[PDB]
């Protein structure tokens, strides 16, 4: 499944005849089901609002550029 | 020397497997800043098309040099598929009007900052039919911005092949200062906003928690951040 499934998923996709948009939209679907099967999102999620609010509070929070930079460069590219 | 296409075949498919994690990844980080109604499934159908192309448009023998190119074409195809949809509309960004003169209508008329409760009361509307409105008016302005550091990467993928490392380095190295020259030009409680987002990637909805005011008014300052980058990366 979580090896052999998705290997299988891609070579029925690979393999586009069968209307290829029609059928790789369930393909590709399915694909997405097997890549977020067990998802649990918040691990630390929780602690970590409250470990920075009280951060934040204490004024024990440094705001730089340098992060803001990291921050935007490393989600838009 | 030759490769026989069984071999092709299968190398590319231990390819596509191999970065599979990284579409879910990147279509998670992108979910964080979408409306809740938008199927995340639909993010990583169009991220494993951009994975295959990049997959085949491939040629660079520098691992690191493919990964980057690999999530570079993912996040394109994401937008490209967010991009087609109506988050730019004339009735997104009237919305956003209407938005803000009741939040205004609400501070002067109560001395403090409005509740989502409230702001939604004043609309007609449910908490959650808020919710989604904001995100749709800010994620049109990650999509603006989206823009913007495209038009760099389009021009630099083009490049950083044919490059040294070195001179790589020079290349991300202007664009990190440019960056770092609008940010610098930023409120500090919309920078603080903008970390607690981008850099320490939470929600907004957990950034109004950390900061102990309404969505509402989280919205409206990464809005307002958002913006700002734009305009001045443009010039």
């Amino acid at each position: 499944v979580n090896r052999i499934e998705l290997s299988r998923l891609i070579g029925l996709l690979l393999e586009t005849s069968g209307t290829n948009k029609i059928e790789d939209k369930v393909t590709l679907s399915k694909i997405a089901q097997e890549l977020s099967k067990n998802d649990v999102e918040e691990k630390d999620l929780e602690k970590k609002v409250k470990e920075l609010k009280e951060k934040i509070e204490k004024g024990e929070y440094e705001v730089s550029d340098e992060k803001v930079v990291k921050g935007l460069i490393e989600f838009f590219t | 020397h030759m490769k026989n296409p069984y071999s092709n075949q299968i190398e590319r498919e231990e390819l596509i497997l191999k970065y599979l994690p990284l579409v879910k990844a990147i279509a998670t980080n992108i979910k964080k800043h979408l409306p809740e109604d938008v199927d995340i499934r639909d993010l990583i159908s169009y991220g494993v098309i951009g994975l295959i192309k990049a997959v085949d448009n491939l040629s660079t023998e520098n691992p690191k040099r493919a990964e980057a190119y690999i999530k570079l074409r993912i996040k394109g195809a994401i937008y490209d598929y967010l991009r087609s949809l109506d988050f730019g509309s004339r009735q997104v960004r009237e919305k956003e009007r209407r938005i803000k003169e009741v939040v205004e209508k609400l501070k002067e008329k109560l001395g403090r900052e409005p509740t989502d409760e409230e702001v939604a009361k004043e609309l007609g509307i449910s908490t959650e039919e808020l919710f989604k409105t904001l995100d749709k008016i800010n994620f049109s302005y990650i999509l603006s911005l989206e823009e913007v550091f495209r038009d760099f990467a389009r021009d630099y993928s083009e490049l950083i092949p044919s490059s040294t490392n070195v001179e790589e380095e020079v290349i991300k190295r202007e664009l990190t200062e440019k960056v770092k020259e609008a940010v610098s030009k930023l409120p500090e409680r919309e920078k603080l906003v903008i970390q607690l987002i981008f850099y320490e990637e939470l929600p907004a909805k957990e950034v109004a928690k950390i900061l102990e005011t309404s969505v509402s008014r989280v919205s409206q300052l990464k809005a307002k951040a958002l913006e700002r980058l734009r305009e001045m990366l443009s010039n």
